[PDB]
């Protein structure tokens, strides 16, 4: 039973690496959807403004 | 009687030399088309279950 704790660490670290991928993939996603809506709104008022 | 020969209205561009700047504000080309993942996102979640 001395290998328990190894294993039990491992797939502590494991899902701690996923858990931090998926909240890194939330905020690309939330960043790249605002960057676009900011981005189309600026073009449009550049655009009235000329 | 003075004569009205002294008012020059000027203008903003009445003809220099035609310069014809072409800006070509290329905007709205400019948006992040992100690539998908390496799978396991429908697939093994369901093929894995409980
Ligand atoms: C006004 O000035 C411009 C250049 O300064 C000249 O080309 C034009 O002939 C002038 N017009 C009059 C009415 O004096």
């Amino acid at each position: 039973a001395l290998q328990i704790p190894f294993a039990m660490q491992m797939a502590y670290r494991f899902n701690g690496i996923g858990v931090t991928q998926n909240v890194l993939y939330e905020n690309q996603k939330l960043i790249a959807n605002q960057f676009n809506s900011a981005i189309g709104k600026i073009q449009d008022s550049l655009s009235s403004t000329a | 009687i003075k004569d009205f020969g002294g008012f020059n209205f000027s203008q903003i561009l009445p003809d220099p030399s035609k310069p014809s700047k072409r800006s070509f504000i290329e905007d709205l080309l400019f948006n992040k088309v992100t690539l998908a993942d390496a799978g396991f996102i429908k697939q093994y979640g369901d093929c894995l279950g409980d």
